[PDB]
């Protein structure tokens, strides 16, 4: 068992908004939960885009999840990751 | 972005070759680079992929000992080394990328132009270029046909333009045929107005990169 | 391995008509992550394959909505609702679900347009070539449909055999036609021993066969 390296990135900056992508990589086994949350509440499926849970080529796997937010609301959003018992919550950089 | 593949290769049986796929205009490290094999007039096969971010790879077991994928992050360039080449390794080889963040789960979303690999002991040879002259015998209605016979070259490919690319309208460049000699031959023709044959000059430009040859042939009426 | 069989292998369709291509796998192609990586590609003539559809039914960016993908289990279908001229080429289904990844055999889409008779032209060998000891006589059949045509060479009314080669272009999207070149290859001696060189063409659009010919000199 290998825990993922979670990493949040900010992209597509315009009109006071940004796209925030939560990457989870280098993990095993394949099964994982990854979702953006606003105030600890999981976002709708139709407000997020998911990367497929696919192999690295080193025996481990990677996935991602992204959503659009407003600048000034970063503290309000978190990426929740759960994987083989353990779980964690990751902030948006500002 | 762009995915610039290297020019066609002639390589001897038993030897190896290192194909390159130089790229730009996108985050190279966030892409799975696959290599695919296509023999002309046949379907494709998947050889292998390499994820540029990690350097990790998956290989079709059929090409286990054949192909070796590597990636240079600095130059944003992918490489496939093929070794112990036989005639059955003669094919078009494509690099294609999976835009993992832009369109996830789409494996060959963007492609290179392909590198034609010819595995043969025969020497390179530049083409001889003869005019196919316009005449009453090549005139139907108000239009005439004229062209160039590009003969006796090896290996494929050859590229033909007309008036340095200024003439593309009416042009047909035919698939090359392998002659019994072991050398290729093709024709490139263009239909033009009969009244243009007096003043407008027509020149085919032949380029054969495997032999480092450029031939320009002016084509006048007979 | 997952074997991938397509139907049909060739697909004539009229402009504006609905075309559909079947792709049958030998077993299920649901990846262990629960996606089905069935993909459809179009290879236009003189180009590399281009992505149309991924994960069974997802239309790739830039791809017109007339293109549509569906199916499940072992049975998958690409449909084109209004076939334009630029749709011609070879269509391949692909599975990226189980290693080794495998392509279908290909489905060649041709535009079925009205019968077009070829314009037939003949070219004598150049002086430049004859000095080197060979004579190539070239006959051109330009812009015709359908693909089927017969080119017969005659040298002084005597039917030729075993001394010519043909090449046909892929279908042109500009007008849905084909063109064909036939090269008669003789030695300079054999060439200079005869007077009348003729190309005889048979094709659906021609009432009776057409002959183009010349006299050496």
């Amino acid at each position: 068992t290998v825990p993922p390296m979670v990493n949040v990135t900010r992209s597509e900056a315009s009109e006071g908004n940004i796209t925030v992508t939560c990457r989870a990589s280098s993990f095993y086994p394949r099964n994982i939960i990854l979702t953006w949350r606003q105030d600890g509440v999981s976002l709708s499926h139709d407000t997020q885009q998911w990367g497929d849970v696919l192999p690295d080529g080193n025996g481990t796997y990677q996935t991602w999840v992204a959503t659009r937010i407003s600048r000034g609301e970063e503290q309000r959003f978190t990426c929740y990751m759960e994987h083989s018992g353990n779980h964690s919550t990751h902030p948006v950089p500002s | 972005g762009q995915m610039q593949q290297s020019g066609a290769e002639l390589v001897k049986p038993g030897a190896s070759v290192k194909l390159s796929c130089k790229t730009s205009g996108f985050t190279f490290s966030d892409n799975y680079i696959s290599w695919l094999k296509q023999k002309p007039g046949q379907s494709l096969e998947w050889i292998a992929w390499i994820y540029a971010g990690t350097g990790g790879s998956s290989y079709n077991q059929k090409f286990r000992d054949k192909a070796q994928l590597t990636v240079d992050t600095s130059s944003r360039t992918a490489y496939m080394q093929l070794s112990s080449l036989t005639t059955e390794d003669s094919a078009i080889y494509y690099c294609a990328r999976h835009d993992y963040y832009g369109t996830s789960g789409a494996w060959f979303a963007y492609w290179g132009r392909g590198t034609l690999v010819t595995v043969s002991a025969a020497s390179t040879k530049g083409p001889s270029v003869f005019p196919l002259a316009p005449s009453s015998k090549s005139t139907s209605g108000g239009t005439a046909a004229l062209g160039c016979l590009v003969k006796d070259y090896f290996p494929e490919p050859v590229t033909v333009s007309w008036n340095s690319g200024a003439l593309t309208s009416g042009v047909h460049t035919f698939p090359a045929v392998l002659q019994s000699s072991g050398l290729y031959s093709l024709s490139s023709v263009v239909t033009v107005p009969s009244s243009s044959l007096g003043t407008q000059t027509y020149i085919c430009n032949v380029n054969h990169k495997p032999s480092n040859t450029k031939v320009d042939k002016k084509v006048e009426p007979k | 391995d997952v074997l991938m069989t397509q139907t049909p292998l060739s697909l004539p369709v009229s402009l504006g008509d609905q075309a559909s291509i079947s792709c049958r796998s030998s077993q299920h192609i649901v990846h262990s992550n629960e996606n089905t990586y069935l993909e459809w590609y179009l290879q236009k003539p003189g180009q590399s394959p281009k992505l149309l559809i991924y994960k069974v039914s997802n239309r790739f960016s830039g791809v017109p909505d007339r293109f549509s993908g569906s199916g499940s289990g072992t049975d998958f279908t690409l449909k084109i609702s209004r076939v334009e001229a630029e749709d011609l080429g070879v269509y391949y289904c692909f599975q990226g679900s189980h290693v080794p990844w495998t392509f279908g055999g290909g489905t060649k889409l041709e535009i079925k347009r009205t019968v077009a008779a070829p314009s037939v032209f003949i070219f004598p060998p150049s002086d430049e070539q004859l000095k080197s000891g060979t004579a190539s006589v070239v006959c051109l059949l330009n812009n015709f449909y359908p693909r089927e045509a017969k080119v017969q060479w005659k040298v002084d009314n005597a039917l030729q055999s075993g001394n010519s080669q043909e090449s046909v272009t892929e279908q042109d999207s500009k007008d849905s036609t084909y063109s064909l070149s036939s090269t008669l290859t003789l030695s300079k001696a054999d060439y200079e021993k005869h007077k009348v060189y003729a190309c005889e063409v048979t094709h659906q659009g021609l009432s009776s066969p057409v002959t183009k010919s010349f006299n050496r000199g």
